[PDB]
RNA sequence: CCCCACUAUGCUUAGCCCUAAACCUCAACAGUUAAAUCAACAAAACUGCUCGCCAGAACACUACGAGCCACAGCUUAAAACUCAAAGGACCUGGCGGUGCUUCAUCCCUCUAGAGGAGCCUGUUCUGUAAUCGAUAAACCCCGAUCAACCUCACCACCUCUUGCUCAGCCUAUAUACCGCCAUCUUCAGCAAACCCUGAUGAAGGCUACAAAGUAAGCGCAAGUACCCACGUAAAGACGUUAGGUCAAGGUGUAGCCCAUGAGGUGGCAAGAAAUGGGCUACAUUUUCUACCCCAGAAAACUACGAUAGCCCUUAUGAAACUUAAGGGUCGAAGGUGGAUUUAGC
């Protein structure tokens, strides 16, 4: 199967970690 | 793709006579000429006049027997005679056929200054050589 | 080709047909019986059964031919052979008794030896071995091209070809130089033979 | 295809076993020939090459090919003839070097066509001097309307 | 249908009688060949296709031999292998297999195998290429086996003859000679070779060395006699016309070889044939095609 | 293929029909197209071997079930007798067994035809008087 | 990304953190293999029982709250705004810097050319008052198997209005068409009518010692033309490029009718050029003469080399520096030509 849901989760987590690091 | 005088197959149901079925490269191979006259032989003359006469005769006969003709004419020339052999459907009453025969013979004889005979062969329906 | 594939090439060799039946092998007997039933092509106008016919010379003449002028090519070939023979005869008469043994006067032997000397054993890029037919064709084409070179002015083809053939018969001349250059280039590019 | 691959592998294994055992031939056993590849179409065998010993190995293999085929027929009984190919790395290199030893040597930018564009510019100087796409599944059909009409 | 075929047979008989009346011949002895000749005379047709010309053959030949339905009124098929759809082919295979079994019980030159179309016409049944190959293999296995006379006759039904392909005269003075003809390109030659002679050839009444200045033409003339070692032993008078020098030389060569075949031995004739001295050369000039520079050269494809 | 010749010969001798060759697709389901609409399908099919050469059930069994033609059949231990109308469990590979089946079927068919002829003749003779 | 050096770290001891594609992606226990075996795929289908969990997608392994030795953390875990989908499996096609195998003229090999020169012609551009169409293969000695007037559809000027026509238009539209063709095609397949398989899903339908495909139609093939049975012609379906032609003719639609119709006189048509094809050459296998292949001369500034230019005749025509032929005159460029490219068996 494709990993579109996994990719979306990964992008969300990456954005969240970036936001945490920023602030 | 060659398109001259060919009947392209469409569905396998359209009927065609023997002449319509055969392509131009079959002339003198599987089908003879529809007009026989000494014009096109070696050294002979007046080919153009005979061709014009044949074209006019075909048009006149097609327009004189509306829907009666079941196939192309055959224009034979012997000396100054001119025999138009036609295959006609059995639609009209024979009175109209005889009237048209007399009319066309007299009119063509007076128009081309040659004794024109018209021989009709009747068929119940258009002869079907095959279906395309 | 107007010949059907059933047709076979003719075999023009009188010794082959005059060979006794006893010497024929069973396989050769079967070959003859098969040929008794095979359609054979007409003999070409080029080759005959003449004892003087030389297939090498015929091929050389055909290669020399320009625009189907077989008459002129054959004339050039026979003139070249005559020139080689006359030059060799002059050398023979001008030489001492000891040298007369070494001097060769057969134009056909001289021609064959010259072409054999001009044949390149190696060819090309990656150097590669050359088959026999390619070797002979290369030798003939090199000879003809060199003789056709504009470097020789107003000299007729028979004289130039005779001079080059005599040079080749002595392992000299620009044709042998071209063969040596090809050999040296192949030796240099030997490092690329892994390709 | 996979069946032919397995057949090639089986032929390789059988030929290796025949090579290794001494019962086939004392000569072949002493040679200790090793096969690089075996491929069936006739069968082509490729063995690694070590010149004189290479020639001897090739000659012995050619001599014993018939016996090897006969022994293989005992096993896979319908075995096509086996062709041994000597793998001198690139055999062309070996043959070329052999001939070269034999042979005789006698006595010892911008990526564009700027010129064409310049010519075109000079020629010019001299002469001077989206929309909607309906979905396929939403296209209307009026055949049913015609059928219901009559 | 079968009744239709019966009606056609009756019509053909009546028409045969009428045609015999028309040509004034005996109806009782009017063969099919007479019918064909009469039809060709009364209905001339220059159409090249012979199958397109008028024909009044027997209904057994005009109508396809596929026949009407292969079952009677009850619907039972006549042949026991009907449901195979290829009853003719499979019946033939069954008979061949029975012949092979009987051969097991008991125990090339002028013929070829009929093509698949010929077999289809024989069995009036459509067949595949692999079916034809299987039947050919079975027939060849039958032939290779110790086939008897009956099996040889059975095979000869499928054997097709291969297409594999001389007088001596005396003049007014008793000189035994042979005359022959030959063609090459457009040149046509007629040669006369005398049994005894001293090697004198007169071409168009002119000696060959004065008529053929090119050495190649004289070599071509020498080729036939030199092949049979009869140089200088025969006198030849030949006349050639048309073509160029080489075409005339080839035509004269072929005519001379064919004429000389009347004197050499049969083995020598076979040797001459194997040397190509007797085969008429079919290499003739190929016509130029429209839209092309020559017979095969196309016009220069324009630069793009 | 071992018994093809014997089966064809037996069918020909008994006056019935045989099909021991490659069973073309639709020889029964498409018989009207392959023979003409007036063709008469078999009223009974006897399988002496219900398996093809790839050991799958013969397509003729399924086709005959489709066309409602009863099937007599010799089913071996590996055959599938589900759709065979009259299965006859028995060895189909031994030449003796196949010969026995052929003899039995030929004899039954010949006896039936002879009895039919005799009964028809007797009925026609008695009806006249 | 590679190389080298080196640290946290991987190790031990004692605590902490508590995460994973922690996945046999199959909850635990018991039972069944009989029915309908069954959406699909994965991994044969289920039943009884229990616990946990889910209720469109995204927001969200987030916010807040709470708990935690955790402090850029983990567990539990929303809602608002927004969308009509999100998603699972499979089929067909396209594509793969996709694998393998086998091919052809794809490359090399052979011959003669083109690409350099002059000229012929065609196109393009410029110019002019002065056609159109073709214009990548499939335009470019193409419509033309042919333009001095005519042809002629162009232009300028002049003239006519029921006109040669029960008018006319070469006016627009080949992206309305017929008609005739190009192209793959130097192809072998195509489309109906059935039959069967997949549980009657999209779809699929081959094995010759044959296993569901098929009787007919079209094409190849066969037959025929030329000189054979070979070869060359011819043929070459369906379909592809809205391919070409409204200027062969016909025709749909639209437009013109004192003019976009009809007639007369006169006129273009030049090269500063670029490009396509062809001819003739650059010669010694040549040139001239005789001859039609056993010759004699020429052979570099009086050579080879113009079918070009200039001049004068002649043919045709009413009309010719225009077209053609011939003679005279001139002897030019050129010295076998780069990548590349054409053709042939
Ligand atoms: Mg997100
Ligand atoms: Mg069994
Ligand atoms: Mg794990
Ligand atoms: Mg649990």
């Amino acid at each position: 199967k494709n990993v579109l849901k996994i990719r979306r989760r990964k992008m969300n987590h990456h954005k969240y970690r970036k936001l945490v690091k920023k602030t | 793709k060659n398109r001259a005088a060919r009947v392209r197959v469409s569905k396998g149901d359209k009927p065609v006579t023997y002449e319509e079925a055969h392509a131009p490269h079959y002339i003198a191979h599987r089908k003879g000429w529809l007009s026989l006259h000494t014009g096109n032989l070696d050294g002979e003359d007046h080919a153009a006049e005979r061709t014009v006469e044949d074209v006019f005769l075909r048009k006149f006969m097609w327009g004189t027997f509306p829907g009666c003709l079941a196939d192309q004419l055959v224009l034979k020339r012997r000396g100054n005679q001119l025999e138009i052999c036609a295959v006609v459907l059995r639609q009209l009453s024979p009175h109209k056929y005889y009237f048209l025969v007399g009319y066309s013979e007299t009119l063509l004889s007076y128009f081309y200054k040659c004794p024109v005979r018209l021989h009709l062969q009747t068929v119940p329906s258009k002869v079907v050589y095959k279906y395309l | 080709s107007r010949y059907s594939p059933e047709f076979k090439d003719p075999l023009i060799d009188k010794e082959y047909y005059r060979k006794p039946v006893e010497e024929l092998t069973e396989e050769e007997k079967y070959v003859r019986e098969l040929k008794k039933t095979q359609l054979i092509k007409a003999a070409p106008a080029g080759k005959t059964s003449s004892v003087f016919e030389d297939p090498v010379i015929s091929k050389f003449t055909n290669m020399m031919m320009i625009g189907g002028n077989k008459v002129l090519a054959r004339s050039l070939m026979i003139q070249t052979l005559e020139a080689v023979k006359r030059k060799q005869f002059e050398k023979y008469h001008a030489a001492s008794a000891e040298e007369q043994a070494t001097i060769e006067r057969n134009p056909y032997t001289i021609f064959h030896q010259a072409l054999k000397n001009c044949e390149p054993m190696i060819g090309l890029q990656v150097p590669v071995p050359l088959p026999d037919r390619r070797r002979r064709f290369l030798a003939m084409k090199w000879m003809i091209t060199e003789c056709r070179d504009k470097k020789h002015q107003r000299t007729l083809m028979p004289e130039k070809l005779s001079h080059k053939l005599l040079e080749a018969f002595h392992n000299q001349g620009p044709v042998i130089k071209r063969k040596h250059d090809l050999h040296k280039m192949a030796e240099a590019n030997r490092a690329l033979a892994h390709y | 295809h996979a069946r032919l691959r397995a057949l090639n592998g089986l032929l390789y294994k059988a030929l290796t076993d025949l090579l290794c055992t001494p019962e086939v031939s004392q000569e072949l056993y002493d040679l200790n020939v090793e096969l690089s590849k075996v491929s069936l179409t006739a069968c082509r065998a490729y063995w690694k090459t070590t010149a004189e010993q290479n020639a001897h190995m090739e000659a012995v293999l050619q001599r014993s090919a018939a016996h090897m085929r006969h022994l293989l027929m005992s096993q896979l009984r319908n075995v096509p003839p086996i062709v041994f190919v000597q793998d001198k790395g690139n055999a062309a290199l070996a043959e070329l070097d052999q001939l070269l030893a034999v042979a005789d040597f006698g006595p010892r930018l911008c990526g564009i066509d700027h010129e064409a564009l310049n010519k075109q510019i000079m020629e010019y100087k001299r002469r001077k001097d989206g929309r909607k796409r309906a979905k396929p599944r939403l296209e209307q059909d009026s055949s049913l309307k015609s059928y219901l009409s009559g | 249908t079968e009744d239709f075929i019966k009606k056609q047979i009756e019509e053909f008989n009546i028409g045969k009688r009428h045609l015999a009346n028309m040509m004034g011949e005996d109806p009782e002895t009017f063969t099919q060949e007479d019918i064909d000749r009469a039809i060709a005379y009364l209905f001339p047709s220059g159409l090249f296709e012979k199958r397109a010309r008028p024909v009044m053959k027997h209904p057994e030949q005009i109508f396809p031999r596929q026949r009407a339905i292969q079952w009677g009124e009850d619907g039972r098929p006549f042949h026991y292998l009907f449901y195979t759809g290829k009853q003719s082919y499979y019946s033939l295979m069954h008979d061949v297999y029975g012949m092979l079994l009987n051969l097991e019980k008991h125990q090339v030159i002028g013929s070829r195998w009929l093509i698949k179309e010929e077999l289809e016409e024989m069995l009036v049944e459509k067949l595949s290429d692999l079916d034809y190959m299987q039947f050919i293999r079975l027939l060849e296995k039958l032939l290779t086996s110790q086939c008897g006379a009956a099996e040889e006759e059975f095979v000869q039904r499928f054997r097709r003859s291969v297409t594999l392909e001389e007088p001596v005269q005396y003049d007014e003075q008793g000189m035994a000679f042979s005359k022959s003809e030959g063609k090459r390109k457009t040149a046509k030659a007629e040669a006369i070779v005398y049994k005894h002679g001293s090697g004198r050839i007169k071409v168009n009444g002119i000696d060959y060395q004065l008529y053929f200045p090119i050495t190649q033409d004289r070599e071509q003339l020498m080729f036939p006699f030199h092949f049979v070692d009869r140089l200088g032993k025969h006198d030849v008078t030949c006349t050639v016309s048309g073509g160029g020098r080489s075409a005339q030389a080839g035509a004269i060569r072929l005519a001379m070889a064919k004429a000389l075949c009347s004197f050499v031995t049969e083995d020598e004739v076979e040797w001459m044939r194997q040397a190509g001295l007797l085969t008429t050369d079919p290499r003739v000039r190929e016509r130029k095609k429209p839209g092309q520079e020559g017979a095969r050269r196309k016009f220069t494809w324009k630069k793009r | 293929r071992q018994f093809s010749y014997l089966i064809e010969n037996m069918a020909r001798d008994c006056g019935e029909y045989a099909h021991t060759r490659y069973f073309r697709g639709g020889m029964l389901t498409n018989a009207r197209l392959l023979f003409g609409p007036t063709v008469r399908l078999p009223d009974l099919i006897i399988f002496l071997h219900t398996l093809n050469n790839i050991f799958e059930p013969h397509v003729a069994v399924r086709d005959a079930a489709k066309m409602n033609i009863p099937t007599v059949g010799i089913v071996d231990t590996n055959c599938n007798p589900c759709l065979i109308t009259y299965p006859v469990p028995g060895n189909d590979d031994s030449p003796l067994a196949v010969h026995l089946y052929c003899r039995l079927f030929q004899t039954a068919i010949t006896r039936a035809k002879e009895k039919r002829q005799q009964v028809e003749a007797l009925y026609r003779l008695q009806g006249q008087k």
